[PDB]
């Protein structure tokens, strides 16, 4: 048995299905971030002074 | 929060030009009604000087 667990917990698959893991963490979240890319077209089309006046 | 304050008078005034754009699209169809009542009945008025004629 102890074979028949060394087998399946074999340290080549571990670290592999470890490292496939944290590329994909880091392909999700920097793909969030490019899905609240708008900001940059919010804060460059209104930069209306006029309102001080307002103010 | 100054920022944030004009902030909200950027997105105030944001609108209004909207308004405005609504209200002389309005207008202008109002216009384009009026011209097929006055047009629609030129065009009949053409026919009857035409049965004269004939």
């Amino acid at each position: 048995e102890l074979k028949y667990i060394a087998t399946e917990a074999s340290p080549a698959k571990v670290a592999e299905i470890a490292e496939d893991s944290d590329v994909y963490v880091s392909e999700i979240e920097e793909a969030a971030d490019i899905l609240a890319g708008d900001p940059e077209i919010d804060l460059g089309i209104d930069v209306t002074d006029e309102l001080n006046q307002l103010e | 929060e100054k920022t944030r304050a004009k902030n909200f008078l950027i997105q105030y005034k944001s609108y209004n030009a909207k308004i405005d754009r609504s209200n002389n699209i309005r207008s202008k169809i109002e216009r384009q009604i009026q011209a097929i009542e006055e047009g629609q009945l030129i065009s009949q008025t053409g026919s009857i000087f035409e049965g004269i004629r004939d």
